[PDB]
């Protein structure tokens, strides 16, 4: 992700703190969730409630 | 020295200050905080600072 | 890798745990298990500037003409 | 001043792989090649494993079929080339920890 979003761009202090910020904040909240297919279980069990899709999945 | 360590003396975060006493044409002092101080945007708060700080 | 103040897992690319607050003189990653604190430390630093703009005023205007 | 071509080596042998920025992997990781022989053109897999990880890499069909990559080895002082073509692979590494999940439901 970091690569995805500054790529060459490595210079800018500016865009390398506030991403710092973003990615080490995420780890800091959900230290859990490890993995892609966790993530996925967070958010359709997370919104299981409201996308009306039931035990059905 | 004095004016430095004076300045420690009355503020708990700052450790050195070296100034332009030459023409004024910038002001150094160095802030040391313990790792569980994580992180923080240090630009954005100087430069918010710097408009709320009046000669 | 280490990049900027962010230090990435080598083996597996996983921005681990930041060496300066580690409770081991060695941390690892949280998807693989590398050693890091304990291998080479880092010297963590950056040169972060103002963006030329906080900081408006009649003498930056006879300093843009 | 044009460089000469020397030789050129039209069958799958070296491959050209996409990774994280530090990939490094064991002193031995080993790299498996596959060759889907799909009508006119082969679409390619890698596959690997490690001690703790496992790394997959694909091509991207849709840029691949539209674009080709060449890879060659010169020499300045033989003015030569040995000429390789090259599947680009655009991998992912998942490890161990990546494959643990919770149950289907709350
Ligand atoms: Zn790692």
């Amino acid at each position: 992700i970091f690569d995805g979003i500054i790529g060459n761009d490595v210079k800018d202090s500016f865009l390398t703190d506030r991403l710092e910020l973003l990615l080490r904040g995420f780890k800091k909240r959900y230290p859990h969730l490890q993995n892609r297919t966790q993530v996925l279980q967070y958010l359709g069990d997370k919104f299981r409630v409201v996308f009306q899709a039931s035990p059905d999945q | 020295r004095d004016r430095q360590s004076a300045i420690i003396s009355h503020h708990r975060f700052i450790t050195k200050y070296n100034f332009d006493d030459e023409s004024g044409k910038w002001c150094e002092f160095k802030l040391e905080l313990a790792a569980d101080t994580e992180k923080l945007l240090m630009v954005n708060i100087v430069e918010e600072i710097c408009r709320k700080s009046i000669i | 890798s280490v990049v900027g103040s962010l230090i990435f897992c080598l083996d597996c690319g996983d921005l681990l745990e930041n060496p300066n607050a580690v409770l081991g003189s060695n941390v690892e990653c949280s998807q693989c298990k590398a050693i890091y604190p304990k291998s080479q430390f880092s010297n963590l630093k950056v040169v972060t500037t103002t963006a030329d703009d906080a900081f408006p005023s009649s003498l930056r205007a006879k300093k843009s003409v | 001043s044009e460089i000469e071509i020397e030789s050129v080596q039209d069958q799958p042998s070296v491959a050209v792989g996409s990774f994280f920025k530090g990939f490094r992997a064991p002193s031995d990781t080993t790299f498996d090649l596959y060759k889907k022989k799909k009508s006119e053109k082969d679409e390619f897999v890698l596959h690997g494993e490690n001690e703790r990880l496992e790394y997959e890499g694909y091509t991207d069909s849709s840029s691949q079929a539209s674009n080709q990559y060449v890879v060659g080895l010169f020499n300045p002082e033989k003015k030569s080339i040995q000429l390789y073509k090259a599947p680009v692979l655009v991998s992912k590494v998942v490890s161990k920890s990546s494959k643990n999940l919770r149950g289907p439901k709350i």
